């Protein structure tokens, strides 16, 4: 029972500047039930070896997770997060914006 | 530390 | 988007009998169904949640049941204070849709409408318009049809209708139908008729007047 | 000031995909420090903070045993839940549990918690008095009668007033350099022309701990809360947090707008 | 005790935005989600959106392009804003809260409601027209007369008959929108021995324009 769609934020660990190492994070939160599929994308292609935190939840019982991987931003590389959930008919892609 | 006494539903 | 279909739109009830309202979901919705009651001028009041759990202070007459798709709301002995609108609502998934609602109304004997027609006043004609008015008073049940005719031909444009709620004294309904025209069009024709179609008679009640007089 | 310790259980049944999975995480304030997953090869409670590694072996074996027994008992709890609601054995269901203790500046108990949810909705909670239960429905009332006949509230009270507070104070002493040091936010403001007559001002707070923070835009010293877009606080991945607040302002009026930050780490 | 008090303008121009403030007492916005629902004749009850304790939001997909929900925790305020309002949007808007801190979307707690009307009309006094039957046969036991109140704004108009001396047999009908203004009618039914032998007058009050009009019903020519 109960179906809550995930909220998604995609962002870097530190302020992005081209040429220096950093971490790309996808924070998914506020969803139910727990089964979810999260991929990080570099120019549309899935990045392998992305880590993810352990399943936890907020005071309202909705779950949250943090997927993350090391990355070096460049001027032309496009990054995104693709999220699939039982509440989504098709995966949702959120592009990474260095200003957000 | 964790509470070791679990209680069934 | 899950659609909640609330079975009965209205129920004519007398004090003392059982009422049963049905709510069917388009998709499975588990037990995440809620029932509200609403009186005019007020917000919805929570009655049942989790399909069958009674909210604090809700009397024993009200009862909810069901799981999955078909849900039922029962009032075991209807009291006069229970005359209101009742709503189902699903919580399973956004946007948590509400049923269309079921209005409980007081039952009484059928009654034919008393129909009256009124030509435009001198003052309105001086202003440049012309409204013909038809009152259909103190009928039961609420369902009623009004047809307008100009010189024997049906007229639909420029017709505005308004209905009262159930009368508190005799439990009847009343209706006003206004046909508005320009003065020149009004003066180009002679016969003006409103016809009332109601369950109480197989033939309509026809009221009319002539500009001729 | 005040501090907290919490444990989060998630048990998820999955018919046809193996036995139900059990996960536990532990937090001191906003810092994760212990984890367990029944789906691990050799399931054990593992450290996730440096100051919890000083615990000897017996601590880890004890916590791992607690977690395996919890795995079994919450599989049984899922079965019991499916029985209570007359639900089918082919569907997936979730039991969640939050419990732990909030202590004040003196280091003694300020509040206790033990709450359980089923399929995302409240199932049964321990009231503030540490002696009574609040049930969500009839099945929860069956559970409540079973538990109050078994005197569960008193054992919960004994744990929350005792081992919870003592272990939390020990964790606070062992990790005093991170858990008791407030990391102030590093703040800056970016401008983004959205059109020729409006510009988006975004105020950034980065690298702060704990997560509690207040970010407001002010125009001529007046709070712009009606006009501010605020994102939920998010983790950075290094145990710090981030937040920003944005307002759309008319071009040439930016000098009227100042960002105001409230955080424990700022004087 | 949980309390949701709403405030906001009830009249918005048919392109502008609607802003409603829900002020909260009895609980903290840091612990509970606050929802927004609306009720209209055309669409019934509609759940519009929610802002959760942590500041994240969920919006009805049919409204996501023009809806925002913000809040000030310390001042216990939630701000509902909807853009590009049309005639569809005239409705009663509620803030609401669930029973517990979970993400349930059923509500024991409702605000008092805010009626918002979407119109470009200005305050306008009504025209009052008398309604004489034109056929009032003396063989009828009762005669019905009427009063037509046309072309006013905003909503409240009150009708009495003979300053209230004729109370029984009165039907006053709900106003309806004719193009841009409101129109309502009122009928009174009296024994045929009382009219036209005695005076029958409709009294129409429209306070928003400070209008008070008495129309005597005169038998047709
Ligand atoms: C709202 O009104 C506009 C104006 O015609 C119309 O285009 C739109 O479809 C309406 N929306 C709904 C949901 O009816």
């Amino acid at each position: 029972m109960i179906q809550r769609t995930p909220k998604i934020q995609v962002y870097s660990r530190h302020p992005a500047e081209n040429g220096k190492s950093n971490f790309l994070n996808c924070y998914v939160s506020g969803f139910h039930p727990s089964d979810i599929e999260v991929d990080l994308l570099k120019n549309g292609e899935r990045i392998e070896k992305v880590e993810h935190s352990d399943l936890s939840f907020s005071k309202d019982w909705s779950f949250y997770l943090l997927y993350y991987t090391e990355f070096t931003p460049t001027e032309k590389d496009e990054y995104a997060c693709r999220v699939n959930h039982v509440t989504l008919s098709q995966p949702k892609i959120v592009k990474w914006d260095r200003d957000m | 530390e964790e509470f070791g006494r679990a209680f069934s539903f | 988007s899950i659609v909640m279909t609330q079975t009965p739109k209205f129920l004519l009830v007398s004090a003392g009998d059982r009422v049963t309202i049905t709510c069917k979901a388009s998709q499975t919705v588990s037990n995440d169904v809620t029932w509200y009651q609403q009186k005019p001028g007020q917000s919805p009041k929570l009655l049942i949640y989790y399909a069958s759990n009674r909210y604090t202070g809700v009397p024993d007459r009200f009862t909810g049941s069901g799981y999955g798709t078909d849900f039922t709301f029962t009032i075991n002995t209807v009291q006069a204070e229970d005359l209101a609108v009742y709503f189902c609502q699903q919580d399973y998934s956004s946007p948590f849709t509400f049923g269309s609602g079921t209005k409980l109304e007081k039952k009484r004997a059928d009654a034919a409408p008393t129909v009256s027609i009124f030509p435009p006043s001198s003052e309105q004609l001086t202003s440049g318009g012309a409204s013909v008015v038809c009152f259909l008073n103190n009928f039961y049940p609420k369902d009623i049809n009004v047809k307008w005719k100009i010189d024997g031909s049906e007229r639909q444009n420029g017709v505005l209708n308004s209905w009262t709620d159930q009368d508190s004294k005799d439990s009847t309904y009343s209706m006003s139908s206004t046909l508005t025209l320009t003065k020149d069009e009004y003066e180009r024709h002679n016969s003006y008729t409103c016809e009332a179609t109601h369950k109480t008679s197989t033939s309509p009640i026809v009221k009319s007047f002539n500009r001729n007089e | 000031g005040s501090h907290s310790m919490r444990y989060f259980y998630t048990a998820m049944s999955r018919p046809g995909r193996g036995e139900p999975r059990f996960i536990t995480v532990g937090y001191v304030d906003d810092t994760l420090f212990v984890r367990f997953d029944s789906d691990a090869t050799s399931p054990r409670k593992e450290p996730r903070a440096p100051w919890i590694e000083q615990e000897g072996p017996e601590y880890w074996d004890r916590e791992t045993q607690i977690s395996k027994t919890n795995t079994q008992t919450y599989r049984e709890n899922l079965r019991t839940a499916l029985r209570y609601y007359n639900q089918s054995e082919a569907g997936s269901h979730i039991i969640q549990r939050m419990y732990g203790c909030d202590v004040g500046p003196d280091g003694r108990l300020l509040r206790g918690y033990d709450q359980y949810a089923y399929d995302g909705k409240d199932y049964i909670a321990l009231n503030e008095d540490l002696s009574s239960w609040t049930a969500a429905d009839t099945a929860a009332q069956i559970t409540q009668r079973k538990w109050e006949a078994a005197r569960v509230a008193e054992q919960d009270r004994a744990y929350l007033e005792g081992l919870c507070v003592e272990s939390l104070r020990r964790y606070l002493e062992n990790g005093k350099e991170t858990l008791q040091r407030a990391d102030p936010p590093k703040t800056h403001v970016t401008h983004h022309p959205i059109s020729d007559h409006e510009v988006t001002l975004r105020c950034w707070a980065l690298g702060f701990y704990p997560a509690e923070i207040t970010l407001t835009w002010q125009r001529d010293g007046e709070d712009q809360t009606q006009d501010t877009e605020l994102v939920e606080t998010r983790p950075a991945g290094d145990r710090t947090f981030q937040k920003w607040a944005a307002v759309v302002v008319p071009s040439g009026e930016e000098q009227r707008y100042t960002c105001h930050v409230q955080h424990e780490g700022l004087p | 005790q949980v309390q949701l008090k709403q405030s906001g303008p009830g009249l918005v121009q048919p392109s502008q935005s609607l802003s409603i403030t829900c002020t909260v007492s009895g609980f903290s916005l840091t612990s509970y989600g606050l929802h927004w629902v609306r009720q209209s004749p055309g669409k019934g009850l509609e759940w519009l959106g929610v802002i959760w304790s942590g500041g994240s939001t969920d919006y009805n997909a049919a409204f996501i392009s023009r809806l925002s929900i913000r809040k000030d925790n310390s001042k216990s305020q939630v701000f509902f804003k909807m853009n590009s309002l049309q005639a569809n949007d005239t409705a009663i808007y509620y803030c609401a809260r669930s029973l517990t801190t979970a993400t349930s979307a059923w509500f024991p707690y409702w605000g008092q409601g805010t009626l918002v009307t979407v119109s470009a009309a200005k305050t306008t006094p009504p025209s009052v027209y008398p309604l004489a039957p034109g056929s009032a046969a003396q063989t009828n036991s009762m005669v019905t007369l009427g009063c037509l109140v046309k072309g006013y704004f905003p909503e409240p108009v009150t009708v009495t008959w003979n300053s209230g001396s004729l109370s029984s047999g009165v039907h006053t009908f709900p106003a309806v929108l004719q193009s841009d203004l409101y129109t309502l009618s009122s009928s009174v039914t009296v024994p045929s021995s009382t009219w036209p032998s005695e005076t029958v007058t409709c009294n129409v009050a429209h306070p928003a324009s400070s209008t008070k009009v008495d129309k005597k019903i005169v038998p047709r020519d």
